[PDB]
RNA sequence: AUUAAACCUUGUACCUUUUGCAUAAUGAACUAACUAGAAAACUUCUAACUAAAAGAAUUACAGCUAGAAACCCCGAAACCAAAC
């Protein structure tokens, strides 16, 4: 997968936006995903239990 | 012929039992038999009573006659219990 | 002169480095020559230890194949006996394997049963040196040497390994869940790390293939 | 069962609490394997707790063993001969208290 | 061909006089003379830090795990790995030399 | 039932022999080896179950199939009756 | 293959019976049991 | 229970079947061995990776992959082909 090229505005025009930088320094960090999105996914379960996941 | 060692260990031990039952052994002094140290037993035995004996005459008051003889002719190839005895 | 490495691919900017000593097996005293890096990707992973059960499992069981056969009261000239031979295969997705690969290198050297090496190479072809060796590195009763390649794997340590059932000798491709955890302690060449770091590392972006890679 | 099976009648050894209490128990033998899952618990018990008991009561013998040997056990003998054994295999520090406990009383 | 030197005991003991040790160490590694915030000093140098782990480890004993390898970033962590004591002595070990009551027998079959 | 009055000699067994030593060692093959080779591909046995796995009708299908030609003629008559109970059993029961 | 000493569970119950009984493990397991 | 084997006191053999009842009805001289539950379409659970997932043939607007998870035995009167 081709990683993301460099933009001169931020953020992009579909709404990417790189992680914020400097990262912060919380004891807890949060990597993006291998195509560079928020690793959050929405899952419904037993057809009536809304979910949404970290990863 | 039924396959396994434990099923032949288990009648070994089964036999043993029978053999047990049938023929008792003879008995023997806890001296011989293991797990025997008689300075720790005399300490203990000391403190069980909650009595306080002094070792040495505690021994020789175990000590008999007939002992001494038998390590007389081991030695051969000490005082008794006579004097407390009377007292 | 220390031996310094650092990872050919870019390590994360949030996770540092994981580092260990670099050994020589050409003398008994050259534990530590240099101090190498190490993906935390790689050789940080999180200990997954029921992955590498289901790999030591997948191991087993996938080369399990049963012969065994029996006559049932239609076939007699058994109500449930074996029929015939029957086979066990299964197949775990590349992408759990070489997870599992990569929690089992983690757990070696966070337990300091793993020993990255320059190189394999001996002074001498005899067995007695290289068990006398990692008793004096204090290594396990049993000792995994791996090779970049099985061709170019040195002579002398061939013979001392071929000659030593509890000191196997492996080469990179040769790696696997099995051996690792059966032997106490892991001896990697510094080659064969980049070799492994490489293809486990070749998991990023995992395109889903309509083909064979090649 | 009660016919077939045997019975007493309310009896002392020799009047131990008359004039002052005398402890049944004299040896304790314990056999425990370096390696070996089952003595763990005992194992840790020999740490920590065997001290204690042993100068709570300083007047029972204890034997303690390390051997290869497939199940820990342990053997009590009392001053009138009976001898009891106890198999410690796969029990916890806490578990063999309590049952040694029980034995010294 | 060639004949092992002895093992050597795994068990380590912080010295008396450990800072004496280390800062001399650490005026042997580069003419430092232990400048202020010597504690802090940065050990991410390949060969400032091979030196210094070197030789430290030979006069005082200890050897840095490669596990914790990665940990000493700075001089302060080695300083605290140095000062926590290793023992190899084992549990039974420790028994037979603790004064054994005359009621109490020890004996290991293995 | 009655049981042995004898015990069997002990038996001592290798661990570290070279079968287990070496026991999973390339099963990496694929990863390892850029995915050229399978490890399906290192299967050896019944060449009808090589890489391929099934119940016991589709195992007896495909065994008529890969040797139905050089199989005996009074096997493949019993293999073919075998064949009738084992499929009415799955698809009717 | 413990079914023997099964049996003997059983029959150390039943060594005391009188008869086929004590010699049965068909009757002797329900002896037993009425016993208790 | 008992000092005591029997006495005193208490108590309508067992399995199956009838109905949650048998003083019904079946079956058992006894010993040893042998003697009957087998499948994954979908779901939950356990994990990998994720707008992607599966080592070619598969699904997808959180899906996809992997694992685990299931359904017996004996017994007719008969019927047909080919030999004798």
């Amino acid at each position: 997968i081709p990683e993301p090229p460099k933009h001169k505005h931020y953020p992009t025009p579909s709404g990417w936006q790189p992680p914020r930088d400097p990262l912060p320094s919380l004891p807890y960090f949060v990597r993006r995903s291998r195509m560079h999105n928020i690793p959050v996914y929405k899952e419904i379960t037993h057809g009536n239990r809304q979910m949404t996941l970290i990863r | 012929v039924k396959k396994g060692f434990r099923a032949a260990f288990r009648f070994q031990k089964e036999l043993e039992r029978w053999r047990l039952l049938r023929c008792p052994p003879p008995p023997v002094r806890r001296s011989e038999k293991p797990n025997w140290d008689y300075h720790a037993e005399v300490q203990a035995f000391g403190s069980r009573l909650q009595e306080t004996f002094s070792l040495d005459l505690l021994k020789t008051a175990f000590i008999n006659s007939c002992y001494i003889k038998s390590e007389e002719a081991k030695r051969q190839s000490l005082k008794d219990n006579q004097e407390l005895f009377e007292q | 002169d220390p031996v310094l490495r650092k990872c050919e691919l870019r390590i994360p900017v949030h996770r540092r480095p994981v580092q260990a000593w670099v050994e020589s097996l050409r003398g008994f005293e050259q534990e530590r020559i240099g101090l190498a890096e190490l993906h935390p990707d790689v050789f940080a992973t999180a200990p997954r230890l029921d992955i590498v059960h289901q790999v030591a499992i997948w191991q087993r069981n996938f080369r399990r194949i049963s012969y065994a056969n029996t006559k049932t009261r239609a076939e007699v000239s058994v109500a449930h006996g074996p029929r015939g031979p029957t086979s066990y295969y299964y197949m775990l997705p590349m992408k759990v394997r070489a997870l599992g690969l990569k929690v089992a290198l983690t757990v070696k050297l966070m337990q300091d049963d793993l020993h990255i090496v320059d190189s394999l190479e001996l002074p001498t072809a005899d067995p007695q040196y290289l068990t006398e060796l990692a008793q004096y590195r204090h290594w396990g009763s049993s000792v995994l040497l791996v090779d970049l390649t099985h061709e170019e794997m040195p002579k002398n340590v061939v013979a001392a390994t071929s000659g030593l059932n509890s000191f196997n000798l492996i080469p990179a491709v040769g790696l696997n869940v099995y051996s690792m955890l059966k032997h106490q302690t892991l001896v990697l060449t510094l080659p064969s790390v980049a070799f492994l770091e490489d293809k486990l590392l070749w998991q990023d972006s995992r395109y889903t293939p309509l083909y064979p890679f090649r | 069962t009660g016919r077939g099976t045997s019975s007493r009648f309310l009896t002392s050894v020799l009047h131990n609490g008359l004039g002052r209490y005398v402890q049944q128990l004299q040896r304790l033998s314990l056999s425990l394997s370096r390696d070996a899952p089952s003595s763990r618990g005992a194992r840790e018990f020999v740490e920590r707790e065997v001290t204690d008991f042993a100068r709570r009561n300083p007047g029972v013998v204890v034997y303690v063993n390390p051997r290869p040997c497939a199940m820990p056990r342990i053997v009590a003998e009392y001053l009138n001969g009976a001898v009891r054994e106890e198999n410690v295999n796969s029990k916890s520090v806490e578990e063999i208290k309590s049952l040694v406990q029980k034995l010294a009383d | 061909v060639l004949v092992c030197p002895p093992l050597r005991s795994r068990a380590y003991t912080p010295p008396s006089d450990l800072q004496s040790r280390l800062e001399s160490h650490i005026k042997e590694v580069l003419g430092s003379s232990l400048p202020n915030n010597w504690q802090d000093i940065s050990l991410d140098d390949g060969h400032m830090k091979f030196r210094l782990l070197a030789g430290l480890a030979d006069g005082l004993g200890h050897a840095v795990p490669n596990s914790r390898l990665h940990q000493m970033c700075r001089v302060r962590d080695v300083l605290d790995f140095y000062n926590v004591p290793v023992q190899d002595k084992s549990k039974f070990d420790e028994l037979v030399a603790s004064n054994l009551p005359p009621n109490l027998k020890i004996s290991w079959s293995y | 039932a009655f049981v042995r009055l004898t015990l069997p000699p002990p038996k001592v067994v290798d661990r570290w022999n070279e079968k287990r030593a070496l026991f999973g060692v390339y099963d990496n093959i694929g990863i390892l080896g850029n995915f050229e080779k399978h490890p399906k591909e290192l299967i050896k046995g019944p060449v009808w179950l090589r890489g391929w796995r099934g119940n016991e009708l589709q195992r007896c299908v495909r065994k008529k199939k890969f040797v139905g030609n050089r199989m005996f003629i009074e096997d493949l008559h019993n293999l073919n009756k075998r064949i009738s109970y084992l499929y009415k059993h799955f698809n009717r029961h | 293959t413990d079914r023997y000493w099964r049996v003997q569970e059983v029959l150390k119950h039943a060594q005391h019976f009188r008869g086929r009984k004590n010699r049965c493990y068909r009757l002797a397991v329900r002896a037993v049991t009425r016993a208790f």
